[PDB]
C-alpha cells in the first residue's frame, strides 16, 4: 500500500506489515534458509581471531578485492589527452564495464570505444576486428587521437597490437600520420595503475622515441608533470595551481580534469581540454619529469630516464606536509623559481589547523586502503597528525613499496602499532577491524559493508568508514575533492577531524545517559 | 514525426559511417508499423556489435553472472579469471535480497579467483579446486557454488567443469560450472541463455524424485524477475493477495531451494522473457508446467496480467483477482490524479537491455506520456515482433544504437524525458533533457505493481519537472 | 578506575559501573528528582502541539535565542580594517565574551580592548575611561586605528561617544589626527549584524563625510564591495576571486579574512591584511557600491547613497544559482567587464551538480535559521534544488523581510507547505521540528541541542541538523567554508546530498533488517 | 583593569551565572537584560550534569527576556513576572528560578527583589533575584552569587529535622564539576566510606544547597569563589570546612587523608584502603607518561601532577591560548581541560597525563618552520 502523499520507496516501504509478513512466509516456507541462531553463531565466529587466521591463510580465493585492472587505468590515462578517444581492443563487455565503474565514480561521462572482439577472433585473433574499429571510430567520433589497450582476451590470444595498427593503415583504414599509440595491458598482471602506467608510457614513446635527436634537455624552461592514476580532479587542480604561484613553467601530461569535468550548459562535449599532442612531442625538452605517483609509474620512469635522459627526482607522493615541503623545494630546486609568500602562508595555515585538531587527532587508530602512493601519502599525513595507522592494506602493493612504507612507520613513533599488508582483500581487513578493532576506517566505498559487518556486532564495535580514495559510489561529487599539496592536507584534516567530531556527538547524544558529554563546543 | 521524415532522419544519421558500417547499421534502425507481426522484415537484431562504435551492450558474463546468478543469494558465485570483471559488477546491479551478507547470503560480495600471469599460461584448475576448499572453510553455510568464466578461462584450455564434478562429489556440494567468457555471443543475450542451460543442468532436476514437497493447486513460480529495487516483492505480494503461493522467484531474492522446488509449480509467470524463456520452455517440456508472459508495470498493464494469470486458475483465485483490483484501485487512481497533469502529452524515447523498452510502455500511456522512441541493446526478434504491436505508429526503434545514433536521434527529436542506462544518463544531462536510469531504477522504486507505479510516477515527475532543467542556459548568454 | 594502556575520557569513563552506581545513589539520596515517569510525560508534552501552542503564546520570555547583540558585530567590522583595534566602550565582561565566541568559532586570536567601566562609571560619565583606555590602546597595541563601539551599560547612561572622543584627543591623550572612528551599538536593539551595519557606517562616514567636494563617482573605476556580517572566509575569498577573474576593479571593505587566518609560523601577529584607511577614503569614487547583505546594511545603504551618491543596486545576497548570476550580471553591467568563460564554465559545473543529486535533493523538508539574508539566501538555492524548506527562522529578521521570504517562497511550487518565523527562537524551532517534523535542520551549533531532543522522543523522530551558518562551535575549520556564489553553492549542495546519504545509509545499515536498500551506488 | 589593555577577565555576571548559580541543574536561571550576555555563556562552561534537559535539567538552555528598547526605557519588572509566568508554564518540573541581573538592570532602576518575592510568594516557589550587573573580575560575582545562595536557598530547610544524618556526611562545595571533576572526586570520598550529600555547584540540585547544613563537613575545592558562604556555614550551623585538592596521586592522597583524618578510625582504614587500591593505576600512568615528560616546564593548585609527571613548574617554556598558540608554545586550556577530562582524581589524573604527552609531544609543534626558511 502507498499514501499518495507520503509515497515510500523500498526503503521503508518493505518495513510495512504485510510486505514483512510476505517476507517471513517466503523464508518459512521455500528459502530452506538456516536457523537465526545458527547464523548468529557463524557470523560470531567470523569475527574471532580463529577466524582471522583461516581469513589469512587464503591462497587461491580472493574475497572483495581493493583494486581493478590495467585497462581501466588505461582508459584513465589515455582520457588525458586532447581530442582521444580510449580505444579497448579485445572483448566489449570490459568496456561497457569500464565505462560505467568511471560513470559512477565521476557522474560523468566516460567516452571510451572496443572494437568488440567475439569467438571468431578467439581463433583468427582481431586484426580485422582492429582495422574495422580504428575506421570506424575515427568516422565516427573524430578524434584527433585513438590510444589503444587491450582486454585480456587479446592479451592471451596473443594479438600483436602494433603489427595490427601498422597493417590498418597500410591497408588505408586510418592514415598513415594518424596517431595511434598502443600499450598492452593484461589483466592478470599487476593492476589499473599498472594499466595507466603501460598507456602512458605507450603514448610518450610514440611521441617522443623516433624524435629524439633534435631534443635538448631543458630547451622549453618547463617541468612535465605525471600525475599517474588519479581521480580527484582536485589534484591536477592543485597541482597545476601551485605551479602557477610559483612561476614554474610546467607541462601536465595526460591530463582529464576537463573532459571529467564538462559543464552542463545544453550541449554534450565529448572532448574537452587534455594534453595537446605538441605537449607531448616537447616533453622530452622539459627540465626535468616529475612523476607524482612513482610506485606505479616505474616503466614509465624507466622510459623517460633512459630515453629523455630526464633525472627523475626521487620524490614521494605530494601528500601532507614534508612531502609538499619536499615537492615544493625539489621544483624550486629544478625551475630556479622561489616559493612563494603565498605557498608558505598556506603551509602556515595547515600546521595552524593541525595544531587546532591535534588533541582530537592524536592517537586515534585508522584501518585504510587504496592504491600504494595513495596509502602511503595517507600513513605520512596521519604519522604527522600524530595519528596512529594500525592495519594498512595495499592489495596492489608489493614487497619494496611495503619496505618504504615499513620505513616510513620505524621513522614515527605513532607507526609502532601499525601492520602493513600487500596482497590482503577487504574481507581480511574486515577480520583485522573486527579483531584488533580501530577508531576508524579510510577507503573507498566497498569499505561500507565492513561498516555493516562491524555494526552487526554491535554499536560498540562499529568502525566508521571515512571515504578517500577511489571508487566513491555512494556519496555525491566527491571526486572534486584534493588530496595532494596544503590544500588536499587541509580537506583531509577536515574530514578527518570532524568525522570524529560526528562520531562523538552520535555516541553522546543520548538524553540523561550520554548526554552529560554532549558539548556545544569541541 | 511521419514515417518519411523519421526515414530521413535515419538516412542523414547513417552518412558519417564508413561503407561497412552504414550497411550494417541500417538493418537495425526502424520506423514503427504497428500491424507488422514478423519483426525481421523491418528490423535486425541479436547481431555483431560494429567495432568502434561506442555499443552499450555488455558481455555473456554480464548476462550469466550479473543477470540470472549472482542475484541467487544463499550460492556463492565465483568470478573465475583477473579481478576486473568480478569487481567492477560488485553491487552494481540492484537486485535485492533478503540475508545476512558474508554468513548466508553472498550477494553483494565479490569472490574471484585474482587470475595472475602463471594462472594463465599454467591454468587455474588447480586454483579453482583450492579456492572451492577454501570457501568452503571460510563460509561454510552456502548451500551452493557458481563458477562463472571469464574471457581467459576458455581460451587457455581450462576445464571448469572436471573441477566442479569432483569438488561437488568430494564436498556433497552443487558446483555449478558456467562457460560464460565474455567473447562468447553478441552481448548479454547469449549469457542468459548459458545460465539458463547452466540452471538447467546442474541445479533444476535436483529434486526430480523428491516427492516431499506438499504441493497446492496455486502453486507459482515468478520467473525472470530479478527484484531490482525490490520490484518481485512488490509483484509477489499482490499474487499471493490473489490468493496464490509464490513457490520460486527467479532470480531476485532467490535461493536454490526454491529453483529446485520449481518444478513442482502449477504455472511459470515469466516476466522477463528474454532471459528466462529458455528454463521455461524446458520445464514445459519436461514437467509439464505452463508458462505465460506477464507485466506488472502500471496499473493496466498489472490489472490485466492479474486477471489474465487468475483465469489460469479456479474461481475463488478469480475472485481473489477482483478483491485485489478493487482494493488497489483508489490508490493508483490518487496517483494518476496527482502525477498525470504534470506529465500528460510528454514524450520520452526509451533504450533498455531485453524486456523493459517493451514492458514499460503502459506505464508511461498511464501517466498521459508517450514513447516516440525505443530500442533494445540484445533483444532478439520476438521481443521486437511484441514491441511492435506495443509502439505508437511511425516511432522509431533501434537496436544496438550506437552512441552517436541515439546522440543524433535525440537531439532531433528532442524528446522530454529519456530512459536508458548509466552510460548515457550524464550525455543526455548534459544536453538539458531529463534522464531517468530505467536499468537501476536511479537507486528508487520498485517500480513493479501498484505500489511501484506510485514511485515510478513520482520519479518521472521529479525529473521531468525539476527546475534543474531551466538553467542550463546562462541568463547572460 | 582507569587502564593505562585504554584510558577513558569523560565519556565513557562515567559509564563504569561505579560511576553509575554513585551518580544513583545521589540522584536517589539527595537531588529529590522527579520521578521518570513523570520527566518522560513532561517531555512526550513538550513534544505536541498543545505545547506547541502555549510556546507561541510566549511574549516576555526568550529561550535559546538565535542571535547575538550589536558590539559583537562591531567588532567583526572593526577587525576587518587593516591594523585596527576593536575598542568596545564600556564593561570588560563583554569584550571577553565577544573575544572567547569569535575564538571558539574562528579557533583564532580574536583582538578587541574594553575602557572596563565599572560603577564609578556607572553614575558619573565613562570619560575619563574613554581617555585612558584609548591612550593605553594606542600606547600598548600600536593600532593604525581604534574602532570604538559600545556596551550596553555605557548606551543606557548615555555616554557620548562623540564628545568623548573628541576630549580624549583635545587633553592630548590621544593625537589629533589619529584615526578614531565610532558608532552606538545598542545590545538592546537589533542584533549583531545591526552593529555591524553601525560599525562600518561609522567608520565611512568618519573616513568620507568631511572630504566628499573633490569625489567623482567612477573615477577611481572601481566596485565598492560591503560584505556586511560574515563568519565564512571562503565568501570573503570567493568574493575577491570572481571579482579579479572578470578583471573587475574592486575595494573590499571590512576585509577580516587575512586577520581571522593568519598563519602558524613561531609569531604572533594582532593585525594582517584588511581594508586600508586609503581604500576607505578613497571609496567614494567608485563606480558604484555593492552590498553584499542588504537586509543588515540599510544603515550603510543610506549614508553611500546620501553621501557618496552611489546608485546601490537592488541586488539579494549571491547566493545560489539566480541570486549569483544576477550578482555578477550587475557587477558586469556596473565595470563594463563581461562575464569571463571561466565563470559561465563554473555555473555550468554547478548545474551540473544540480542535475546529478536532485532526485535525492527532491522535496526533502529543511527547517532553517540565521541571519536575514543567510537565511532567505539559503531558502532561494533551496528552492532552486527543489528541495521544500518548512520552516524558515530568522530570531532577527524584520516583517519587510518577512514579506520578500514570503513573495520568494510563492514564486516557487516547492515554497507552498514553507512558513517564515521572525523574533521567534530555537525553543518554538525545536517545537515546530517535532510538531512538523521536516527531513533536517539547518543551522548553527545550538541546534545539536534539538537533535538530541528529536532523537530522545525516538529515532524515527530525529531530525539531524547540517552544520551551516554562526557559530559553529563542535566542528573545526568549517569557518574556511564558502557559502556565498558558485563555489558556495557548490559547497552548499555537496553537503546537502551528502547529509541525506549518510542518513540513508544510516537507516539501511541494519543487517538482514534495512540492509537491503545499503546499496554501493547511489 | 587598565582600561584599554585587552584582558580576559569576565564579569561580575560572568562569575554568578557563568560559575555559581547557572551549573544548578533542576534550576533555570534567567539571564534578566538584552540577549548577549545569556548566548555569549550559553553551554560555555563544562560543567558536567545528568538531567534531562529541557524538562528537569536547564543548564545549557539560554533563558533571557531579551531586553528591548521598550524594556530599557520603562523598565522590565512586568516583563519579568510575565517571563516567570511563561517560565511556570512551559518548564513545569523546574524546581526553582534565579534571576541573574545583566549591566542594564541596575542602571534603570529596575527591583528584581520585588518582583521575585511576589512571584515566589503566589507561586510558592523559590526565585533567587542576583545583582550580578557586570559593570559591578569574577570574584566579585562569586560573592555576589554567595550572598545570594545564603538569603534564599541555603537556610530553607533551617526548621526542618526530617533528614536522616550521619557522622559521616559531607558536602562538596564549589566543585564545578568541569568535565566530571567532581563526580571524580565525589566516587573517591564516598569509597572512603564518607556520604556526599551535598555537591553543588557541578551536577549540583537545590535540594542539595538545602541539605548543606545538615552535614558534618564541608570540603570546598574553589576557596575563592565559595569561602564566603563557607564561612557563613561554619559561623551559623558551626559546620567545619576545609580545602580538598585531588589533583595528581601525591594531592589525592594527602587530601584524602586529611579528610579522613577529621573522621573515625574506620574512616581512615578505608581510606588507607582506597590508596593502595589505586595506588598501581596512578603508579602504571606515571611510568606510561613521566619519561615522555621528565624535565618539561610549565608556566597554586596545579603543581601536584606536573610534579607527579616528573615536571617543571615556573625561561622558553615548553607549556604554559590562540596567542601562545601562535608563538609556537605548546598550550592547555585550564578552564575547560580543552573540552577533556576529569582531571582530579586517579582517573582524572590517567587523563591529564596522557593530555599533557599528546599536547607536548604533538609534531605539529615541530613544523613552524618551513624547510626553505
Ligand atoms: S534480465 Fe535483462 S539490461 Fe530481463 S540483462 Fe539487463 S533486470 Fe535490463 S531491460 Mo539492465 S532483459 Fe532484466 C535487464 Fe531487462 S540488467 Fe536488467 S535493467 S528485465
Ligand atoms: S576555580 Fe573557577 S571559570 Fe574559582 S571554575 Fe573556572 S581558575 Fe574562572 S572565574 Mo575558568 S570560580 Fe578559577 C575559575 Fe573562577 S577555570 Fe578558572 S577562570 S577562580
Ligand atoms: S568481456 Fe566480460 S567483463 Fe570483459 S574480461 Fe571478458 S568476461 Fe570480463 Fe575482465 S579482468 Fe578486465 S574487465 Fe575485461 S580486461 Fe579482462
Ligand atoms: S559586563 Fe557582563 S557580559 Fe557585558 S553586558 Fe554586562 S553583564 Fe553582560 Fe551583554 S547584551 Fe551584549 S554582552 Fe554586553 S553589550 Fe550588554
Ligand atoms: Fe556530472
Ligand atoms: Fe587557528
Amino acid at each position: 500500500s502507498q499514501q499518495v502523499d507520503k509515497i515510500k520507496a523500498s526503503y521503508p516501504l518493505f518495513l510495512d506489515q504485510d510486505y514483512k509478513d510476505m517476507l517471513a512466509k517466503k523464508r518459512d516456507g521455500f528459502e530452506e534458509k538456516y536457523p537465526q541462531d545458527k547464523i548468529d553463531e557463524v557470523f560470531q565466529w567470523t569475527t574471532t581471531k580463529e577466524y582471522q587466521e583461516l581469513n589469512f591463510q587464503r591462497e587461491a580465493l580472493t574475497v572483495n578485492p581493493a583494486k581493478a585492472c590495467q585497462p581501466l587505468g588505461a582508459v584513465l590515462c589515455a582520457l588525458g589527452f586532447e581530442k582521444t578517444m580510449p580505444y579497448v581492443h579485445g572483448s566489449q563487455g570490459c568496456v561497457a564495464y569500464f565505462r560505467s565503474y568511471f560513470n559512477r565514480h565521476f557522474r560523468e561521462p566516460v567516452s571510451c570505444v572496443s572494437d568488440s572482439m567475439t569467438e571468431d577472433a578467439a581463433v583468427f585473433g582481431g586484426q580485422q576486428n582492429m582495422k574495422d574499429g580504428l575506421q570506424n571510430c575515427k568516422a565516427t567520433y573524430k578524434p584527433d587521437m585513438i590510444a589503444v589497450s587491450t582486454t585480456c582476451m587479446a592479451e592471451v590470444i596473443g594479438d600483436d597490437l602494433n603489427a595490427f595498427i601498422n597493417n590498418s593503415k597500410k591497408e588505408g583504414f586510418i592514415p598513415d600520420e594518424f596517431p595511434v599509440p598502443f600499450a598492452h595491458t593484461p589483466s592478470f598482471v599487476g593492476s589499473h595503475v599498472t594499466g595507466w602506467d603501460n598507456m602512458f608510457e605507450g603514448i610518450a614513446r610514440y611521441f617522443t622515441l623516433k624524435s629524439m635527436d633534435d631534443k635538448v634537455v631543458g630547451s622549453n624552461k618547463k617541468i612535465n608533470i605525471v600525475p599517474g592514476f588519479e581521480t580527484y580532479l582536485g589534484n591536477f587542480r592543485v597541482i597545476k595551481r601551485m605551479l602557477s604561484e610559483m612561476g614554474v613553467g610546467y607541462s601536465l601530461l595526460s591530463d582529464p580534469e576537463e573532459v571529467l569535468d564538462t559543464p552542463a550548459d545544453g550541449q554534450f562535449r565529448m572532448y574537452a581540454g587534455g594534453t595537446t599532442q605538441e605537449e607531448m612531442k616537447d616533453a622530452p625538452n622539459a627540465l626535468n619529469t616529475v612523476l607524482l605517483q612513482p610506485w606505479h609509474l616505474e616503466k614509465t620512469k624507466k622510459f623517460v630516464e633512459g630515453t629523455w635522459k630526464h633525472e627523475v627526482p626521487k620524490l614521494n607522493i605530494p601528500m601532507g606536509l614534508d612531502w609538499t615541503d619536499e615537492f615544493l623545494m625539489k621544483v624550486s630546486e629544478i625551475s630556479g623559481q622561489p616559493i612563494p609568500a603565498s605557498l608558505t602562508k598556506e603551509r602556515g595555515r595547515l600546521v595552524d589547523m593541525m595544531t587546532d585538531s591535534h588533541t582530537w587527532l592524536h592517537g586515534k587508530r585508522f584501518a585504510l586502503w587504496g592504491d600504494p602512493d595513495f596509502v602511503m601519502g595517507l600513513v605520512k599525513f596521519l604519522l604527522e597528525l600524530g595519528c596512529e595507522p594500525v592495519h594498512i592494506l595495499c592489495h596492489n602493493g608489493n614487497k619494496r613499496w611495503k619496505k618504504a612504507v615499513d620505513a616510513i612507520l620505524a621513522a614515527s613513533p605513532y607507526g609502532k602499532n601499525a601492520t602493513v599488508y600487500i596482497g590482503k582483500d577487504l574481507w581480511h581487513l574486515r577480520s583485522l577491524v573486527f579483531t584488533d578493532k580501530p577508531d576508524f576506517m579510510i577507503g573507498n566505498s566497498y569499505g561500507k559493508f565492513i561498516q555493516r559487518d562491524t555494526l552487526h556486532k554491535g554499536k560498540e564495535f562499529e568502525v566508521p568508514l571515512i571515504r578517500i580514495g577511489f571508487p566513491i559510489f555512494d556519496r555525491h561529487h566527491l571526486h572534486r575533492s584534493t588530496t595532494l599539496g596544503y590544500e588536499g592536507a587541509m580537506q583531509i584534516l577536515t574530514t578527518l577531524v570532524n568525522s570524529i567530531l560526528e562520531r562523538l556527538d552520535e555516541e553522546t547524544r543520548g538524553m540523561q545517559a550520554t548526554d552529560y558529554n554532549h558539548d556545544l563546543v569541541r | 514525426m511521419s514515417r518519411e521524415e523519421v526515414e530521413s532522419l535515419i538516412q542523414e544519421v547513417l552518412e558519417v559511417y564508413p561503407e561497412k558500417a552504414r550497411k550494417d547499421r541500417n538493418k537495425h534502425l526502424a520506423v514503427n508499423d504497428p500491424a507488422v507481426t514478423q519483426s525481421k522484415k523491418c528490423i535486425i537484431s541479436n547481431k555483431k556489435s560494429q567495432p568502434g562504435l561506442m555499443t552499450i551492450r555488455g558481455c555473456a558474463y554480464a548476462g550469466s553472472k550479473g543477470v540470472v546468478w549472482g542475484p541467487i543469494k544463499d550460492m556463492i558465485h565465483i568470478s573465475h579469471g583477473p579481478v576486473g570483471c568480478g569487481q567492477y559488477s560488485r553491487a552494481g546491479r540492484r537486485n535485492y535480497y533478503i540475508g545476512t551478507t558474508g554468513v548466508n547470503a553472498f550477494v553483494t560480495m565479490n569472490f574471484t579467483s585474482d587470475f595472475q600471469e602463471k594462472d594463465i599460461v599454467f591454468g587455474g584448475d588447480k586454483k579453482l579446486a583450492k579456492l572451492i576448499d577454501e570457501v568452503e572453510t571460510l563460509f561454510p553455510l552456502n548451500k551452493g557454488i557458481s563458477v562463472q568464466s571469464e574471457c581467459p578461462i576458455g581460451l587457455i584450455g581450462d576445464d571448469i567443469e572436471s573441477v566442479s564434478k569432483v569438488k561437488g562429489a568430494e564436498l556433497s556440494k552443487t558446483i555449478v560450472p558456467v562457460r560464460c567468457e565474455g567473447f562468447r555471443g553478441v552481448s548479454q543475450s547469449l549469457g542468459h541463455h548459458i545460465a539458463n542451460d547452466a540452471v538447467r543442468d546442474w541445479v533444476l532436476g535436483k529434486r526430480d524424485e523428491d516427492t516431499t514437497f506438499a504441493s497446492t493447486p496455486y502453486d507459482v513460480a515468478i520467473i525472470g524477475d530479478y527484484n531490482i529495487g525490490g520490484d518481485a516483492w512488490s509483484s509477489r505480494i499482490l499474487l499471493e493477495e490473489m490468493g496464490l503461493r509464490c513457490v520460486a522467484q527467479w532470480s531476485g531474492d532467490g535461493s536454490i531451494s526454491e529453483i529446485e522446488l520449481t518444478p513442482k509449480v502449477k504455472l511459470n509467470l515469466v516476466h522477463c522473457y528474454r532471459s528466462m524463456n529458455y528454463i521455461s520452455r524446458h520445464m514445459e517440456e519436461k514437467y509439464g508446467i505452463p508458462w505465460m508472459e506477464y507485466n506488472f508495470f502500471g496499473p493496466t498493464k498489472t490489472i490485466e496480467s492479474l486477471r489474465a494469470i487468475a483465469a489460469k486458475f479456479d474461481e475463488s483465485i478469480q475472485k481473489k483477482c477482483e478483491e485485489v483490483i478493487a482494493k488497489y484501485k483508489p490508490e493508483w487512481e490518487a496517483v494518476v490524479a496527482k502525477y498525470r497533469p504534470r506529465l500528460e502529452g510528454k514524450r520520452v524515447m526509451l533504450y533498455i537491455g531485453g524486456l523493459r523498452p517493451r514492458h514499460v510502455i503502459g506505464a508511461y500511456e498511464d501517466l498521459g506520456m508517450e514513447v516516440v522512441g525505443t530500442g533494445y541493446e540484445f533483444a532478439h526478434n520476438d521481443d521486437y515482433d511484441r514491441t511492435m504491436k506495443e509502439m505508437g505508429d511511425s516511432t522509431l526503434l533501434y537496436d544496438d544504437v550506437t552512441g552517436y545514433e541515439f546522440e543524433e536521434f535525440v537531439k532531433r527529436i528532442k524528446p522530454d524525458l529519456i530512459g536508458s542506462g548509466i552510460k548515457e544518463k550524464f550525455i543526455f544531462q548534459k544536453m538539458g533533457i531529463p534522464f531517468r536510469e530505467m536499468h537501476s531504477w536511479d537507486y528508487s522504486g520498485p517500480y513493479h505493481g501498484f505500489d511501484g507505479f506510485a514511485i515510478f510516477a513520482r520519479d518521472m515527475d521529479m525529473t521531468l519537472n525539476n527546475p534543474c532543467w531551466k538553467k542550463l542556459q546562462a541568463p547572460w548568454e
